[PDB]
């Protein structure tokens, strides 16, 4: 039966301990801007 | 240089002949004229600091 059926199972610790998909590059156009970690505003 | 005026009470000296100088004299007048704007200057592009 289901319940007596073999399953995979993966266990995924997390050690908490310490990223952002990049967007689109706009041109001519003032945005705010993440490079890296450098913040700035600026076309 | 030190100088010593040949002085007594009969005696005078009178130039017998001149020359003409043209001398150079620099003054200033105006300077730069600036002119500064608050937000562009103190924040620049933040509306929250603005
Ligand atoms: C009152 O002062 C004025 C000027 O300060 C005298 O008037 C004349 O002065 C000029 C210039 O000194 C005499 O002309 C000739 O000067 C030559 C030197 O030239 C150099 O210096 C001048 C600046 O002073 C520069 O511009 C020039 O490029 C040079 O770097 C001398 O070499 C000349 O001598 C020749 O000529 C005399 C005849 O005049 C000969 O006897 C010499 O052998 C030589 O060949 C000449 O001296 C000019 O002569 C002056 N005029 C007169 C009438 O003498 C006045 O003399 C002075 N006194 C009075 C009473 O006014």
């Amino acid at each position: 039966g289901v319940g007596h059926q073999p399953y995979r199972v993966v266990v995924l610790s997390f050690e908490l301990l310490h990223p952002k998909k990049s967007t689109n590059l706009v041109k001519n156009k003032c945005v705010n801007f993440n490079f890296n970690g450098l913040k700035g505003t600026g076309v | 240089a030190e100088n010593s005026v040949a002085y007594s009470n009969n005696s005078i000296a009178i130039p017998t002949n001149f020359t003409i100088s043209v001398t150079t004299e620099i003054l200033p007048v105006s300077m730069t004229k600036t002119s500064v704007d608050c937000t562009m200057y103190i924040c620049g592009d933040s509306t929250e600091c603005s």
